[PDB]
């Protein structure tokens, strides 16, 4: 089988438990972690009517603050060190989707906090329900708080999606967001490449909800800030209506703000974001063409990881092939730049 | 209307006041430390806005997290400063807002 | 308050830049594609850039986020 | 106490060093005898030392009492 | 027919006065300056008895504090802007010696404060007595104090000549003094070249009294201090008893401290400080050989200034010939170099 | 036996003290201004020496000026600091030595 934390093949010793010793050491730091938290789901949830039909797919996701006491997790009302996000009732399997996607991003070299899948206590001997857990990056060693800030407040933007006008168009773009970050954080090629790869892989894996509130600035050393780790990375591909709304949460290029202009790929026969559009995003950030071409070729060889990680996941088999279909299609669209 | 204090890294650093016309967030007098946001530099000490400063508005929860309190005191079409008050300790980062 | 390190020798700067490169995880090939400076010229710059042109040194520094200041 | 000046361009350094040379009253011939850098190359360093080797720039800096620092 | 401040030829209008209009403006800043003081020597300069001796000729020099109200000079108890140094009783003519030597240093490109010669009021019908005057460098534009400190206290050395031992040997050198200065002041070649030129010309012009107290550090703001201007530069060559004591006040090279070693020029047939000795001092300060050779050739072409300045001076012809004899001899010894 | 005040640029900067054991010059704990000498850095605030610190020794007059003053003020030989008091106002530079 596969581990519920690392999605790695299990040995004969760890098979029965379902959790590998390596994974348990990654999450807690101890090999005596009990991933069966007890605490049945009905214990610590509250159900109630829908706010508005269509308020994102993550707007219905519950959140539970957790702390670790002697290898067993415990619920705290305020200021914990772990966060538990069960799967929404209307969208079952979302916890397994988040796990697989975030595990993929960790394998791809990104900064992803320690995460895993936990098991709820059974009530009437029903199949165990599994819930996603992740460690808060707002804590340092011994759980001491570190200050963070969301990008929407920092950029003085009223709406998470940039709809700050008298009409209904978006006036903030991924290009403009990159420019803001470049000014306040360190302008090194490592930050630029990582930010570029976040946007491309959000598109490749069908995340149309990377709003400004899914970006953060952590003030660790003090004055100089740094880009926050990857969080709330879920794939919207399994849900066609939510997926077909928008290609990406925000406009890619600054030219598309307010409906003023369109991306070069929109004018093409494909009528979609293509490779030439993402190439223009890289040149805006200062990335050289030869570097951008190699960065594209690296992503093509990384298809093996994407396929394997999702095929090893605990998602519904019907959800898996949906994500892989979006990936395969959009990945091929990265070749429509025809440059050397 | 409401008089609330802003504490960063535990010690109290600023003042949040809602008056008849609008909202004012002001730093203290001996505070030459770090700024709670890049949108609110510690250099400039006066921040008058007829709307809730975008930082404090973004600090509020949304969706299911907000839905718990919209069911309790109907925090729907309600003052965001009240929402922040209920979650002062539950604020992500090193920021806390507590009343005088 | 920003810490500052006074460069005493060309070797001092070259080695300190290699330390920044390795810390950030950047590769020699990656640096070549952006800067344009050949890999062979890059190896000499991270030992003693005494005979490497100032434009190449200044370029690599900015790619690594390192600022250069002067003061008596 | 500290008048640290961030060098933004290679040309910025060359021009800023030339100002110190004229301030202290030193001539190109005098610098040529000490540093060894030709008189023609010295004037090029005070225009744009982008194509002048880093050792020559650093040498002239030490001769003019200017220190070179790096930071982030 | 020459000026008493600038030692420049006088015009027909200014000949009788003895002072050129340009020179009076250099010192005071006005052309109305009265360089003929209105007080006799007996009024202020009390002639004290002979010291216990064993001191230098400058330990016998009196000093008078002066201030410039209107266009006439005036004596103050404390804190003036000018200092008047009359000629010692036992050493007459020293004021004219100081003037000529210091005028030469100004002409040679050094930083020398404004200086000149003034006349004491006569008592009966005697020959006018002349006294050297100099402006204090510890004063700003509005006579505002600028902080200065002498090197002996800064270097934490108790004796002016470096005799900080049980023997009369000297434990401080010109080489070590330069190293100290380099660390605390700015390390530019302009400072190094001028300091090197200061030491060579002290030897060339027979100033064997450049002790540590004849060096200063002026803190003209900007935090970092700078070397003080040239002051108390007199030639001791006219006085043989004082001259033959020592070539230079302090040992040139650090190897000579405490009598531990001797200079290469002392081992040579000349048995004196030669060109190689000052060359080794320059290499210690960081000066390149090609620069040192050109700096040596520059000093050689400057012989015209040295001869002319002293020949135009108001020194006794016997005193002039003494300084010029010391100069030419030592000047030729600078050519026993290696480069 | 005596204690004096060290003034720089018109402002009291330190205190020089004479006891049986030695001399102590201390900067003011609240004084973070310029140093009166490179031999007396403001970083270190304590300077104990069995002899008069060479800076204050160099501040004394010499030669004819000392001899003129010695026939008239003729105080205890090698009083050191006592000589400095009489020539406090006439001290070269921006330094003044004034009695406690």
């Amino acid at each position: 089988a596969n581990c519920r934390i690392l999605l790695t093949p299990l040995n004969e010793r760890d098979e029965q438990r379902g959790y590998s010793t390596q994974g348990l050491k990654r999450l807690s730091g101890t090999a005596k972690l009990n991933p069966r938290l007890g605490f049945t789901r009905t214990q610590f949830v509250q159900e109630l009517p829908r706010q508005q039909k269509g308020m994102s797919i993550a707007g219905y996701q519950p959140k539970l603050q957790l702390v670790l006491d002697e290898g067993e997790f415990r619920v705290v009302d305020h200021q914990g060190n772990f966060i538990l996000k069960p799967s929404p009732a209307d969208f079952p399997g979302l916890a397994e989707n988040e796990h697989a996607t975030m595990t993929l991003m960790s394998r791809l070299g990104f900064d992803v906090p320690v995460h895993g899948l936990l098991s709820f206590a059974p009530q009437s001997e029903e199949e165990l329900e599994y819930a996603f857990v992740i460690r808060r990056y707002d804590r340092d060693n011994k759980g001491l708080p570190v200050h963070q800030e969301q990008l929407d407040g920092a950029m003085q933007i009223t709406d998470k999606y940039g709809k700050t006008g008298n009409d209904n168009e978006q006036y903030v773009s991924y290009e403009t967001l990159a420019r803001f970050l470049v000014a306040h954080v360190n302008d090194n090629i490592a930050f630029k490449i990582d930010l570029f790869r976040r946007i491309v892989y959000a598109w490749l894996l069908g995340n149309n909800d990377m709003h400004l509130r899914n970006f953060g600035l952590v003030y660790s050393d003090g004055l100089t800030p740094a880009l926050a780790p990857v969080y709330d990375f879920v794939s919207v591909a399994p849900y066609p209506e939510y997926f077909y709304s928008n290609y990406l949460a925000l406009p890619l290029l600054t030219r598309e703000e307010g409906g003023r202009e369109l991306a070069p790929g929109f004018h093409s026969d494909y009528g979609e974001y293509i490779g030439q559009d993402f190439l223009l995003l890289g040149e805006s950030m200062g990335l050289a063409p030869r570097l951008l071409e190699k960065l594209f070729q690296d992503i093509r060889k990384e298809n093996a990881i994407v396929m394997e990680t999702y095929e090893q996941s605990f998602m519904t088999q019907d959800h898996i092939q949906a994500v892989l279909q979006c990936y395969r299609h959009r990945l091929g669209l990265l070749h429509h730049h025809h440059h050397h | 209307h409401r008089r609330v204090k802003v504490l960063l890294y535990g010690q109290v650093v600023g003042e949040l006041s809602q008056n008849d016309s609008g909202f004012l967030f002001q730093y203290a007098h001996d505070y030459h430390g770090p700024a709670i946001s890049i949108s609110l530099p510690v250099a400039q000490r006066q921040f008058p806005s007829e709307t809730l400063h975008p930082y404090f508005a973004s600090l509020a929860p949304e969706g299911w997290l907000r839905q718990r309190y919209s069911q309790i005191q109907h925090r729907d079409e309600n003052d965001l400063l009240g929402m922040l008050i209920d979650n002062g300790k539950n604020l992500l980062g090193a920021i806390q807002i507590l009343p005088w | 308050p920003r810490p500052l390190l006074t460069i005493e020798t060309p070797r001092h700067l070259g080695e300190q830049l290699n330390a920044r490169r390795k810390e950030l995880g950047i590769d020699l090939y990656t640096l070549e594609l952006q800067t344009g400076i050949s890999t062979s010229t890059l190896k000499r710059l991270f030992k003693d850039p005494e005979q490497v042109k100032f434009g190449s040194v200044f370029a690599v520094a900015n790619v690594l986020g390192v600022k250069l200041c002067i003061g008596e």
